[PDB]
């Protein structure tokens, strides 16, 4: 019962929402880290080769 | 000394894309000792140059040949034994970009240098070792004199 | 700890630098040597940049209870 009841409850809360971007750091909203994410393994991998 | 390339030259043809400025033409001239490519910009106007004509060719760090690397800004009344005094063409220069080499490459044969000197383009090619010195943010100055 | 941020909010530099040009305007001691130009807007970089200002910036949360910070807390920054 734990086990399965423990799968259950949402991906957690938006970080923005628990988090104030102001005081702590590195308080980015999803669609921009799936940018940062983006760039950074597409830029790495670009200039090794 | 600080020579850090040279070779002879002569030209194949001069401007294989019409005339279309008034200082410069864009040169295509090949190397025949190694088999290099230098596509180059030269005033005509205060240097007239023909199709076949041959120079030689040098590309310096330096023109002192005391090999020492003291260059603040060029003094113009100054005067000792310097690499110009035996050429006829002078150009400072700037090399920003080399191409060809993209990966870790297991036969670095083709490599290009593009350099542009305050405004004139240069385009020279080869191997990859041949060509080294050649860092970014790397100071050149191209010299020249036509050879018979 | 406090749900502001350290960091420079521009309507605090801007309107406390008027704040300071005003102060060095009236009468009001020259902590930084006048190295020439009298007027206090040319010379209020030279006061923030040497961080003579005490002044007491109170930030107000979103009803009464405020906070106060001298301006050095920030990260005035390029």
């Amino acid at each position: 019962r734990r086990k399965y009841q423990k799968k259950a409850a949402a991906c957690p809360d938006p970080s923005l929402s628990v988090w104030r971007p102001d005081i702590y750091f590195a308080s980015v909203s999803e669609t921009f880290e799936t940018k940062v994410d983006d760039y950074s393994q597409e830029w790495a991998a670009q200039t090794e080769k | 000394a600080g020579i850090l390339f040279e070779d002879i030259f002569d030209v194949k043809d001069i401007d294989p894309e019409g005339k279309k400025f008034d200082r410069v033409s864009r040169l295509h001239c090949e190397s025949e000792s190694f088999k290099m490519d230098l596509i180059l910009d030269v005033n005509i106007q205060i240097y007239p140059v023909d199709l076949g004509d041959k120079f030689r060719l040098v590309i310096a760090s330096t023109l002192y040949e005391d090999g020492t690397l003291d260059d603040g800004e060029y003094n113009p009344t100054d005067d000792r034994p310097s690499r110009a005094d035996q050429f006829e063409y002078v150009m400072y220069g700037k090399v920003y970009r080399i191409e060809g080499d993209e990966t870790s490459t297991e036969a670095a044969t083709r490599l290009s240098a593009y350099v542009s000197y305050g405004g004139l383009l240069m385009r020279l090619q080869g191997d990859a070792n041949n060509l080294h010195g050649f860092e970014v943010d790397s100071r050149v100055y191209l010299l020249m004199k036509k050879l018979a | 700890k406090r749900i502001t941020t350290p960091y420079m909010t521009k309507y605090e530099r801007a309107r406390v630098l008027g704040t300071r040009a005003l102060q060095i305007a009236m009468c009001a001691p020259v902590m930084v040597e006048l190295e020439g130009e009298t007027d206090p807007l040319l010379i209020a970089m030279k006061e923030l940049k040497a961080r003579k200002i005490p002044i007491i910036i109170r930030r107000y949360l979103p009803d009464g209870s405020y906070e106060d910070w001298g301006v050095d807390e920030l990260i005035i920054t390029d």
